[PDB]
RNA sequence: AUGGAGAGG
């Protein structure tokens, strides 16, 4: 396992990675210093000898140049320390170990390498500064952020071995993935948050700004589209210039809820050939969903055009967002005066309700639900009552947050954050929990030495009444800490166990492939499936279409 | 439980039934019980389904189970994968675990099995039994440093 | 005079609060940028150190030296060392200055920028003298010495641009504001109950007319008036930061013009 | 990293001019994304900012001690008597263009800490180089000018892709390819190849 | 022994692994200045050539597809459909 | 070509649907009793109170890139107050004697309902919707 | 360490302000906010440069060598 | 360690012309100038003034990567009007406003006290 | 003078601790809607009183401002990272010969502090500067 | 440093969970993540 | 030929449900030269959609289950990671046996 | 080469 199934290897590199609004999807920013260290053996041929000679000339510093040379006999001429580094006359059939250059194909990697999309061939772009750069939208298959993560890079040595990367491993041709028969890359974070911003019915753009956005898309035909608004002023709707990014013959229809084709709420989505007709663009469209823009554009126009599509959308939305701006204060976690008073009295009517049930169960008038201990029912009820209290006060708060509320808008776009986030920050953090139950009695018959014994009250067993905004108290803090720790402990432990399951899985299905009779087998030729997946298809090329023979009145089926 | 079923008139409808949920398992005997539909009874214990209703019913159950782990988590993996997993545990005849007790006995290449779990004891009684290695396993060619019969290495090129 | 229009409100050695009427947004902006990063200045940019038995590290000192504001009034008649034909530095392109400090007293001996001593030939040019707005005449506290401590070093001040390092930055702060009633709706005010009661009133609201609810949105209007305040470090008087700013911007617009003629040749 | 689990690295540096700016000429030393805020519920960071700004203006020391009666309301009233908008917002102007920002930005002081983890301390690339004696494979470690390890988890990823020749290359021409002689009979590396 | 050219059961289309290995092998041949059977047009890149050299079916390599039992079908790159 | 449709409508409903630059408008024709109109209006440009009455036309002229408003000498083809250019996406059949058309002016929406209209409306691309007051 | 030659944010020169600050404090009993205002440190970007600063040099000189 | 020198923002390099003019292939009578060693300071000023010339159909600039001090200006003019002249009149126009701005500021300064 | 005792975990088991001194009566005996919700002195039988609740924390968490307004694991993360923050680790750094030493050019006492920072000497030997910082999407970098 | 002098080690049924009794003796928050989480403690 | 008819079954249901005469002519309003194309595409698209021989399809399946299993973290049954670990181990003695009775 | 400790995603 240490020296055979896996071996330390030459032509490799590692560094801190960072994001780049301006690299193209399939690119990889390579620091110059690394480009100058990694080599490719390139053979001297009539087509390259001019550039190749120049490279040797430029020596091994700085890019772009070359380290060494390989003669007929197979000796190793070194550009660093050689009395002939200046005048070497390249023979056809010689090897020139040159630097890694722009548009070289390199295997890019982040560990742990769980699925195939963790090793994707990128196109090299040598850049300044010491970090590998990638496009945010390649973030996800890598599970990579920029809080310190490092990534590896391997450089192919032979002509075929590069073929193998660019034809099999290239980032565009991984966009739609056999894993979940969907796209595994989408529009994230800023771009995502802003693309919704950009496409509200209130979002209009005047001429100056439109022409930049227009010029920002490389594939722009250079035809100013007619402004949605003309008299008496040309305002161009957000939806309009974003459409410039989307190709032709790209049809898309999405009815999301109250969508009724007037979209009184700009719901759903409708893109009649490369122009969007109605609806705010957010996660369900331009995310890595199933019946969304990326899935369509890949299948319809190809990976290349789709990979190109990532850049274009980011280039516009980012520009538009850069001059619109977006932020988040603590003002975004303040709920109304009224809403606060309601939230409090809400929390109380559940504290008063647990009180009763407790008082009741103490008088022996509580009846155990079939198949459970008397105490079990009591816990179950109180936990439900307090959970309900939270969700109720959360929703209470969420309704009072305006549309200009920043936390809401990220949740709206689908950028980051959810109901509970809003809930706990502004209304009530809720009930703490270890091993599935509320906070135990560590000391005898009580939970902390500041309580009297036998205290099953909500505060005493770990109900944080307060919100993060308002501030946890001593006991609250301590309990919240108790729960929090469990998280860490089994996060730590989930990473351990998962990493084993995987290794085992993989080693067990390792030699299973589809042979040239569509028959899935193994090293022994044992049939596992007679037709791969019972239908012979590859999972990338597969989408969720409704079989509409299945439903409806026999009557309407006839009609 | 709520249940979708065909109307007399064709459309599907919500016609909610009563369902009994159990702590514990004796499938052998609760299905023979009078009063219940013995055609739809179920355990989360695919290990019993395999025993009572047969290997193929088990395969279908083992998948149903694996599936439910993913989907409960929100997720959604395509059916061909989990199927391959299931089917692989299943083709031996019964439930073959994904451990050294399961798949790592199955008379495949000696070098292949030695690359997982029992590393030397495999290599040893492979020497005693004087085994022969096809060398068509992936991991054997990894060791030998030859191009493995995988994808681009699944065929031959000539003139 | 004719186009763009200036109106000083307050003036001082250090500040010029003014109003820049009748200009593009673009221009009034491009001017502030230039004022920040592109009017040249002299500042220490090399330190050869002879002795430093001080508590601080060599380069740590060297650093502070760079930050000390040197007179850059006659800077336009000093040269870029990169330009000048001498090898390394000279008297046309660089002021050299000396720093000697030794702790004599029992008490802590301080080292100020007054202790800087010009040495190269200024030849009349008004240049290189450390700016001192300090009240007791020792601007900037370079370093502190204990008893036996010595510090002996030599600094070659060069002409530089703030783009290259923020030491050569003539501007400190450049206040900047337009449309103080959002009459152009260039922001959308975040609020809780009331935009008006919650966001405080800009001082530049006594200068414009509040909108009327009886009026609808003026959509044709553009950004016209601009309320700036340039504050200067002192290596160049205030008035000059703005002027030389306008000068430099104009100067670089020009080299673009000239560059178009350079290409026309056959 | 700020004082609350919000860690992160630099991606770019902008000079004052390109930075967004307050109407009093204030400019940030630092810009963090609003997306680090709502899922990690680090409200403290947000409050420290608010307190810190008041501390700076008022010239007092912001008490951010835990269990006390300090309150986002009380702080906000204080910051209001200081003329700024009470929840930390400030109209900012784009630096590229001079235009206002549509949004107002949460802007203030916030104790940030530089961590021992620097780029120039991690960077490493290796083409060919040292080779351990025993195994004749690349030595381990940056500090030793070694090769990164093509793990099994990587080996599988290549297998998935179907990249056969690459997988061979990674495990032969990089790392430890080697040539032996066998016997047409036994099959062991027993031969005494008197080469030449 | 071998298999009849008629009764060839496998896909008449070219697998993506066939294509990558074909382009790879030719680009390796081109790489070492073996002769090139196209117009070039200014394509100096050994992979870009084999791609154009394949687009015109002017690649004289043959595929030996292996069946699990040791059988095998031969297909010319000349005749394999390339729709991908 | 020429005109496509022209009527005079009376506004019954104006709706700031959580917006401050756009209203969903509801109008009926003061001539045909089988004719209503739903329209998304930039109220920050051309404000529209309830009970107003707006002259409405659909014309397709006055595609090459939009030169700025060099109408200095050209033919503005309007003298109206408010003018958008949209797309027709759906044509809906309500009744053997009724027809509805669906317009998108940069995602501002328009639904028109009437019967003889069918003898005029094309399936895009053009259609400059002009309003007066 | 020692006062800052200049404020990081704006660029203003705060290095000549240190002693004058310490005097305004102790000599005439002012409070740090007032003291900081008399030094004409208005904007809080450069105001915290002085208030938040710690003079570790006073400790460093303590060592004989 | 991998950082470019800071002069590289305003100093031109080994044979880098200041302007580079290319015929836009998309739309007719359009051109795309590359400005090495310049930024939003220039570009935004040229593009905003080109927007006042009523024979300019299209005008927009862009910094394709902040790492590099450079930007592209794209200009389309009406038939017969060569775009370079549209740039030339544009620059000059600015220079005249700037001059007027300078003198107007000076006279204002010469009236003050303190 | 018996005003203050020492309790270990075991004897802790047998006592009733008040969290706030005033929690004694005191005697009690309209509100601010913005303060956090505090239960009451419902146990009128104490034996001891907590010195101050903030003392539940160790040396690292004692550095975090408002930690009682944070999701608990973030507080833990800080507690790991604070040990990797650069600053003045000792005043005698010029006379020590450590293999690796990092000192901040201009360390700064944080604008928002903690009473427990006082005994921790953090104000005197800080590690961190008070950056002027904007939360905003800007260039998307 | 201050930290490292007030550290706790605990070798090898729920030893990692921040236990009630820890109130006032061990810090709730301060502990390594991953392997030694809840085993290494600080006073 | 029976495997082939089988493999294709479910797809053709979709095919016949959509390419059925009443619908082609009344819902879509297709023609000939255009309807022949719709047939043509579908043929091609389909042939593309087939899995390519030599695809390592196991490693793909193991990874496709493994990876999202690493995203599983939190009332009756054992779920998530522990449940998975029960399943692959063929747990003789599972933690939440149960019958569901209809 | 052993062995060990702390830390990174
Ligand atoms: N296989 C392992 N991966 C690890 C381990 N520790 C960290 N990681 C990886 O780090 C990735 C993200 O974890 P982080 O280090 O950012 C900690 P955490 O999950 O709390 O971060 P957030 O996603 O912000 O919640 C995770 O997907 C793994 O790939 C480990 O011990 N084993
Ligand atoms: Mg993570
Ligand atoms: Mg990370
Ligand atoms: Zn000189
Ligand atoms: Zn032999
Ligand atoms: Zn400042």
């Amino acid at each position: 396992r240490g020296n055979l199934m896996g071996k330390r290897v030459d032509f490799s590199a590692r560094t801190v990675i960072s994001g780049d609004p301006n690299l193209e999807l399939d690119q990889v920013g390579v620091p110059k210093s690394i480009a100058k260290t990694l080599t490719y053996p390139e053979v001297v041929t009539p087509y390259n000898i001019d550039r190749l000679t120049q490279l040797v000339r430029n020596g091994p510093n700085e890019h772009p140049g070359a380290k060494y040379v390989i003669r007929d006999s197979g000796d190793r001429i070194d550009l660093r320390y050689s009395k002939r580094a200046g005048d070497i006359q390249l023979q056809y059939g010689w090897k020139v170990e040159r630097h890694i250059m722009d548009n070289d194909p390199v295997l890019f990697n982040r560990q742990p390498s769980l699925h195939k999309m963790s090793m994707m061939a990128h196109r090299v772009k040598v850049i300044p500064y010491s970090t590998f750069r990638l496009n945010l939208s390649v973030t996800s298959p890598y599970n990579a952020d920029f809080d310190g993560d490092e990534m590896n890079l391997h450089v192919p040595q032979s002509e075929e071995t590069r073929a193998e990367l660019s034809q099999l491993c290239a980032v565009p041709l991984q966009i739609v993935s056999p894993q979940s028969n969907k796209p595994c890359m989408g529009i994230v974070q800023d771009t995502l948050c802003g693309i919704r911003k950009l496409t509200l019915r209130d979002t209009f753009i005047e001429l100056d700004q439109v022409l930049n956005m227009l010029y920002w898309v490389p594939d722009w035909d250079g035809v100013i589209p007619t402004p949605a608004i003309i008299k008496p002023k040309p305002l161009w709707s957000g939806k309009q210039i974003l459409s410039v990014a989307i190709p032709n013959g790209i049809h898309l229809q999405r009815f999301d809820e109250g969508t009724t084709l007037l979209s009184p709420k700009d719901n759903g989505m409708l893109i009649i050939d490369g122009q969007i007709i109605f609806g705010v663009v957010e996660k369900k469209t331009v995310g890595s969903s199933n019946g969304g823009l990326i899935h369509v554009v890949t299948r319809e126009k190809g990976p290349q055009v789709c990979a190109k599509l990532f850049g274009n959308i980011q280039k516009v939305v980012n520009f538009w967002l850069l001059h619109n701006g977006f932020s988040t204060g603590i003002g975004d976690t303040i709920a109304d005066g009224p809403t606060m008073r309601e939230i409090t009295e809400t929390i109380a009517e559940a504290k008063k309700k647990v009180l009763d049930v407790t008082k009741e169960a103490q008088a022996n008038l509580l009846t155990a639900k079939h198949g459970m201990t008397l105490r079990e029912s009591f816990e179950d009820n109180v936990v439900r009552f307090l959970n309900e209290a939270r969700d109720k006060a959360g929703r209470l708060a969420e309704v009072n947050l305006k549309d200009l509320n920043n936390v809401k808008q990220m949740v709206m776009a689908g950028s980051k954050g959810s109901f509970i986030n809003i809930a706990q920050m502004s209304a009530c953090v809720g009930q703490q929990s270890v091993e599935g139950k509320r906070i135990a009695f560590g000391f005898v018959d009580r939970t902390l030495p500041h309580f009297s014994k036998d205290d099953y009250s909500p505060e005493s067993k770990g109900f944080v009444e307060n919100s993060y905004l308002r501030g946890l108290t001593p006991q609250e803090f301590f309990f919240h800490a108790m729960g929090g720790r469990e998280g860490l402990i089994d996060t730590a432990v989930k990473t351990a166990e998962t990493g084993y399951i995987q290794r085992r899985l993989v080693k067990a299905l390792e030699d299973i492939m589809v042979h040239y009779d569509n028959t899935t087998r193994n090293s022994l030729g044992n049939v596992i499936q007679f037709i791969y997946g019972e239908d012979g298809m590859d999972a990338a090329h597969i989408e969720k279409q409704s079989l509409d023979t299945i439903g409806g009145s026999d009557a309407a089926f006839e009609k | 439980y709520d249940r979708k079923v065909p109307s007399p008139t064709g459309e599907y409808v919500k016609e909610p039934e009563w369902v009994l949920e159990t702590d514990g398992v004796n499938l052998s005997e609760v299905m023979t019980v009078p009063g219940i539909d013995p055609t739809r009874i179920y355990t989360n214990s695919f290990i019993d389904i395999m025993e009572v209703l047969g290997i193929e019913a088990g395969r279908a159950a083992l998948y149903k189970e694996v599936y439910n782990v993913i989907a409960s988590d929100g997720s959604y993996v395509n059916y061909r994968h989990m199927a391959l997993l299931v089917d692989v545990m299943t083709t031996q005849g019964g439930l073959t675990s994904v451990t050294r007790h399961g798949f790592n006995r199955s008379n495949t290449g000696a070098l292949m099995r030695c690359s997982f779990e029992e590393t030397v004891e495999i290599l040893f009684e492979a020497g005693a039994s004087a085994e022969l290695d096809d060398c068509r396993g992936v991991s054997e060619n990894v060791i030998l440093g030859q191009m493995a019969p995988i994808g681009t290495g699944a065929f031959d090129v000539m003139i | 005079e004719e186009g763009p229009q200036v109106k000083i409100r307050e003036a001082s050695k250090d500040n010029v609060d003014f109003i820049l009427s009748n200009v593009d947004l673009a221009m009034a902006n491009s001017l502030r940028r230039v004022m920040i990063a592109e009017i040249p200045t002299l500042a220490i940019d090399s330190v050869e150190v002879e002795t430093n038995t001080t508590v601080l590290a060599d380069e740590f000192i060297a650093h502070r030296l760079g930050l000390i504001p040197l007179q850059s009034m006659d800077i336009e008649q000093l040269e870029y060392s990169r330009d000048c034909f001498c090898e390394d530095h000279c008297d046309k392109c660089s002021v050299v200055l000396t720093l000697q400090a030794f702790g004599e007293s029992e008490s802590t001996t301080n080292v100020y920028s007054k202790d800087l001593v010009i040495v190269s030939n200024l030849m009349g040019r008004n240049i290189g003298h450390p700016i001192i707005q300090d009240k007791e005449g020792n601007g900037v506290l370079i370093c502190k010495l204990r008893k036996g401590q010595e510090l002996k070093l030599t600094c070659v001040a060069k002409k530089g641009i703030a783009k290259e390092h923020a030491k050569w930055g003539p501007a400190a702060a450049i206040e900047f504001e337009y449309d103080p009633w959002n009459k152009l709706k260039h922001t959308d005010y975040w609020y809780e109950q009331d935009s008006a009661k919650e966001w405080p009133q800009s001082k530049n609201c006594e200068y414009e007319d509040p909108p009327n609810e009886g009026d609808p949105f003026d959509y044709k209007a553009q950004a016209d008036t601009f309320y700036m305040n340039v504050e200067s470090v002192g290596s160049i008087p205030v008035d000059q930061v703005v002027v030389r700013g306008i000068d430099t911007l104009q100067k670089k617009v020009a080299s673009i013009l000239l560059a178009l003629t350079q290409m026309d040749q056959d | 990293a700020s004082r609350h689990g919000q860690k992160g690295t630099i991606g770019i540096t902008y000079r004052r001019e390109d930075m967004p700016f307050t109407a009093e000429g204030i400019v940030p030393d630092l810009i963090i994304n609003p997306h680090a805020i709502p899922s990690r519920m680090t409200v403290a960071h947000l409050i420290e900012c608010l307190l810190s700004k008041v501390a700076a203006l008022s010239g007092n020391e912001g008490d951010a001690s835990p269990f006390t009666d300090i309150t986002v309301e009380g702080i906000s009233k204080l910051l209001r008597e200081h003329g700024y908008q009470s929840r930390g917002f400030e109209v900012m102007y784009n630096g590229h263009t001079g235009k206002k920002l549509m949004a107002q930005i949460f802007f203030g002081p916030t104790y940030y800490q530089r961590l021992r983890h620097m780029v120039d301390d991690k960077i490493h690339a290796r083409a060919r180089g040292p080779m351990q004696v025993l195994t004749r494979q690349p030595v381990e470690g940056r500090s030793r000018d070694g090769g990164l390890r093509f793990g099994e988890m990587e080996r599988d990823c290549m297998i998935a892709h179907g990249a056969a020749s690459f997988l061979k290359e990674r495990l032969m021409e990089a790392s430890d390819a080697f040539r032996v002689h066998i016997c047409g009979i036994c099959g062991l590396m027993t031969v005494i190849a008197k080469l030449n | 022994k071998a298999i009849p050219k008629d009764q060839r059961a496998t896909t008449p289309y070219m697998t993506k692994y066939e294509r990558a290995r074909i382009l790879g092998t030719r680009a390796l041949q081109i790489s070492m200045n073996a002769p090139v059977f196209v117009d070039l047009e200014g394509e100096t890149d050994p992979l870009r050539i084999a791609m154009k050299e394949l687009a015109e079916k002017k690649i004289p390599l043959v595929i030996r597809r292996y069946l699990p039992d040791g059988s095998f079908e031969d297909w010319s790159v000349e005749e394999l459909i390339v729709d991908l | 070509s020429n005109t496509l449709f022209d009527d005079i409508f009376q506004v019954s409903e104006v709706d700031p649907g959580r917006y401050n630059k756009v209203c969903r408008i509801e109008a009926a024709s003061t001539t045909q009793d089988q004719c209503k109109l739903t329209l998304d209006i930039n109220v920050e440009l051309f404000p529209v109170a309830a009970q107003d009455s707006l002259t409405v036309t659909i014309a397709s002229s006055l595609t090459r890139s939009w030169r700025p408003p060099q109408a200095g000498d050209r033919s503005l083809a309007d003298d109206y107050d408010y003018v958008m250019y949209g797309t027709a996406y759906k044509f809906e059949e309500v009744s053997k004697d009724l027809i509805a058309v669906y317009y998108s002016f940069g995602g501002l929406l328009m639904r028109l309902e009437g019967n003889y209209r069918n003898l005029n409306n094309l399936k895009q691309e053009n259609a400059y919707l002009l309003i007066r007051r | 360490m020692i006062v800052p030659v200049r404020c990081f944010s704006c660029g203003k020169v705060v290095g000549d302000k240190w002693e004058s600050y310490l005097n305004l404090l102790q000599e005439d009993e002012l409070d740090e906010g007032t003291a900081l205002s008399r030094l004409g440190l208005k904007r809080y970007c450069c105001r915290r440069m002085i208030l938040t600063h710690v003079d570790l040099i006073e400790k460093f000189l303590r060592y004989n060598p | 360690m991998n950082a470019p020198d800071r002069f590289e923002l305003f100093l031109l390099g080994e044979g880098e012309s200041k302007l580079k003019i290319d015929p836009d292939t998309k739309a007719p009578n359009a051109v795309v100038i590359t400005f090495e060693k310049e930024d939003h300071t220039l570009g935004n000023l040229i593009r905003a003034e080109l927007l006042n010339d009523r024979k300019v159909l299209f005008a927009a600039y862009k910094v394709e990567h902040p790492f590099f001090a450079r930007f592209k200006l794209r200009i389309q003019t009406t038939e017969g009007y060569d775009p370079k002249d549209a740039l030339k009149n544009a620059c000059n126009s600015i220079i005249n406003k700037l001059g007027a701005l300078k003198t107007n500021f000076e006279t204002e300064w010469n009236l003050q006290t303190l | 003078e018996g005003l203050v005792e020492y309790i270990d975990a075991e004897e802790e088991e047998s006592i009733l601790i008040a969290m706030q001194p005033e929690d004694l009566e005191p005697a009690e005996a309209d509100v601010d809607p913005a303060k956090r919700i505090r239960v009451s002195h419902h146990a009128t039988t104490f034996t001891h009183c907590e010195i101050h609740p903030s003392m539940i924390l160790g040396v690292a968490a004692s550095i975090i401002p408002f930690p009682d307004h944070n999701q608990s694991p973030r507080n833990t993360y800080q507690s790991a990272m604070g040990k990797q923050a650069m600053g003045v680790f000792l005043t005698n750094y010029n006379v020590r010969m450590d293999t690796m030493a990092n000192i901040l050019y201009y360390p700064q006492k944080p604008l928002g502090t903690t009473r427990a920072m006082e005994y921790l000497k953090f104000r005197e030997l800080p590690a961190g500067q008070n950056a002027i910082v904007a939360i905003a999407c800007y260039s998307g970098y | 440093t201050l930290s490292h002098l007030r550290r706790t080690n605990t070798p090898i049924a729920k030893p990692r969970q921040l236990h009630n009794t820890h109130w006032g003796l061990v810090c709730p928050a301060e502990t390594p993540e991953g392997q030694a989480c809840g085993l290494v403690k600080n006073l | 030929q029976n495997a082939q008819r089988d493999a294709v079954t479910l797809f053709c249901c979709l095919l016949r449900s959509r390419l059925a005469t009443r619908r082609v002519l009344q819902e879509y309003r297709l023609t000939k030269q255009a309807f022949d194309w719709v047939l043509s595409n579908i043929e091609a698209q389909f042939l593309r959609s087939v899995v390519h021989p030599g695809e390592m399809v196991g490693v793909l399946a193991a990874q496709s289950i493994g990876e999202p299993a690493t995203q599983m973290t939190l009332k009756k049954v054992t779920s998530g990671v522990p449940r998975l670990k029960e399943i692959l181990n063929v747990a003789k003695n599972m933690k939440t046996p149960s019958l569901t009775v209809y």
